[PDB]
């Protein structure tokens, strides 16, 4: 059925599954025209297709040319996303094809189901998880490849860098969602946390800095502090006054819908 | 004008004949229905007084044979049978008519209701939906499932309605996923009309039969099929004008005949709201829109 808090460990079992997030497929700037009307200008977008067990990210770059002369773009974007996910599944060898595709937004269910009719044994599921994959474009190397694209492109990444050498998929996914939630909440504060120690760099072949295990604990703390600081600013709440279980139930009530 | 005698009425029962109904008491001297209008199908239907779960009936056409009703005390229901002996049938009908032991089909002269509800319904198409080739009449009841319901379990006792499924390979051409899902014209015009039904009259006959089985038997699968066949037309951008005008007449008379008290069980809010207010054809069903808004404004 729906993927929720109860069935979270299912994400890290040996059944191949992909999350699909279509938030960043159709991206626009809104501006005034010479006559004082309003117009949109599309910018390059992407489909965020992630295997949460392995960290493999299939980043399909959606070039603005896709939209040229098309109507009802927000509707078309869902069907283009479904078309590209179904093309990706067909491109993979049988043993690499997912058993399940979890969409982050319920509006993707019918488009994806209809594109995947030829795969009746691939389950298409929604989720009760509030996942911060919209913040993918706050990862500098992902934003860079999307904006530089002059044509449709697929780029493959491992969004966990080498973390799985040291931690489980469960912990890697938890770290990823915390980083993305922090970048979504306060991008500039999150980047300053990640980049402030100049002695810790990002490897050419990585997305995130090369933190030791102890440094990741500090960074994670600083991210949970950022999220709670911003919740306090938003709701006019004295954070200093909150208990440890109050704090738990805010940080992880924000990743349920 | 044709006649369906009854051997007797040993159990108290509500008898329907088309849109009419009357109550027969246990062992009442009731011997059938006369003056049945030639040129239409008909349905005789039953609901037992002592067990309202017994709800069943027979579609027939008096042009195709001489039919009577006999109670079977073993299977506990009124059965339609065909009398092969013309002389015997005539003598039985004459005796009963002379003794005034038949009710008369109570058709008002000005009243086209039954023609309006069965315009496209033919006995030969009924006998392909309800498969029992040894009889010229067709048994339907409240619990019979459809071929579609059975897929999602006795195949011999099933209603063989044409399967309509908006999220199926039949409905959606590879390469035209968005197009075919948002505009069902391909599925309606190429697959269903040109391919399966051959013409709009057969499609409307099945739609009308589904409605009548939903209304007279409370047959749930039939109600599903009726709504699916309305939705497939309303969800198509390209429909011949004759078909839209005819559908508006068909639906008007169905909504007119529906008992007010069954509107909560017989009408699907999502389909009707979509069809009248959201669909390609939201402005094509003026008569149906007006009767729905005046009779059932709570549904809308
Ligand atoms: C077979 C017999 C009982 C009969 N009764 O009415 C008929 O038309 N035939």
């Amino acid at each position: 059925g729906a993927m929720n808090s109860s069935n979270y460990a299912e994400l890290f079992n040996n059944d191949i599954k992909l999350f699909v997030d279509d938030t960043n497929v159709y991206r626009v700037t809104v501006h005034k025209t010479f006559e004082g009307n309003v117009a949109t200008k599309a910018i390059n977008g992407c489909i965020f297709t992630l295997n949460p067990k392995t960290g493999h990210l299939f980043l399909k770059i959606i070039h603005t040319s896709v939209w040229a002369g098309q109507k009802r773009l927000s509707q078309l974007a869902k069907w283009k996303t479904a078309e590209e996910v179904s093309a990706l599944v067909r491109s993979l060898p049988k043993e690499e094809q997912p058993k399940q595709i979890i969409v982050t937004r319920k509006a993707m269910l019918d488009p994806l189901e209809v594109h995947m009719l030829d795969f009746p044994n691939i389950a298409i599921r929604p989720t009760e998880l509030r996942l911060p994959f919209s913040a993918a474009m706050s990862i500098d190397k992902l934003s860079d490849v999307v904006m530089k694209a002059t044509e449709p492109q697929m780029v493959l990444f491992n969004i966990y860098d080498d973390w799985l050498d040291r931690i489980s998929s469960y912990t890697a996914f938890s770290r990823l969602t915390l980083l993305l939630r922090a970048l979504k909440t306060n991008e500039e504060s999150a980047k300053m946390i990640l980049l402030s120690d100049p002695t810790i760099t990002i490897k050419s072949y990585h997305l995130w800095p090369s933190f030791t295990d102890e440094q990741w604990i500090t960074i994670e703390s600083q991210m949970r502090d950022l999220i709670l600081t911003e919740y306090g600013r938003k709701y006019n709440v004295n954070i200093s006054a909150l208990t440890q279980t109050e704090i738990k139930d805010i940080i992880l009530g924000q990743n349920i819908k | 004008m044709n006649t369906v005698p009854f051997t007797s009425a040993p159990i108290e029962v509500t008898i329907g004949i088309d849109q009419y109904s009357f109550n027969v008491k246990e062992n009442q001297p009731f011997h059938g229905i006369k003056d049945i209008p030639i040129g239409h199908v008909h349905v005789i239907h039953f609901q037992h007084a002592d067990n309202s779960s017994m709800r069943y009936g027979y579609w027939f056409d008096c042009r195709m044979g001489n039919f009577y009703i006999q109670y079977d005390p073993k299977d506990g229901l009124y059965k339609m049978m065909e009398e092969r002996d013309g002389a015997k049938f005539e003598n039985i009908v004459h005796n009963f008519k002379e003794r005034q032991m038949m009710v008369s089909y109570p058709k008002i002269d000005e009243d086209d209701t039954w023609y309006n509800l069965t315009e496209f319904v033919q006995m030969d198409k009924i006998r392909k939906i309800v498969r029992k080739d040894e009889n010229q009449f067709s048994y339907v009841d409240s619990s019979m499932t459809t071929v579609q319901e059975n897929e999602l379990s006795d195949p011999a006792h099933s209603l063989n309605y044409t399967v309509i499924n908006f999220k199926s390979r039949e409905a959606i051409r590879p390469g035209h996923e968005m197009e075919d899902f948002l505009d069902k014209s391909y599925y309606l015009n190429t697959v269903m009309l040109q391919g399966i039904f051959k013409n709009s009259s057969n499609y409307f006959g099945e739609l009308q039969f589904a409605f009548l089985n939903a209304m007279f038997f409370g047959n749930y699968g039939s109600s599903l099929q009726w709504h699916a066949m309305i939705e497939l037309i309303c969800s198509s951008a390209t429909v011949p004008k004759h078909m839209l005008d005819k559908l508006d007449e068909i639906l008007y008379y169905q909504i007119k005949t529906l008992p007010e008290q069954y509107s909560d069980i017989l009408l699907n809010e999502r389909v009707w709201n979509i069809c009248l207010y959201s669909s390609f054809q939201k402005n094509s069903l003026h008569n149906t829109e007006k009767i729905m808004e005046n009779k059932y404004p709570e549904l809308l």
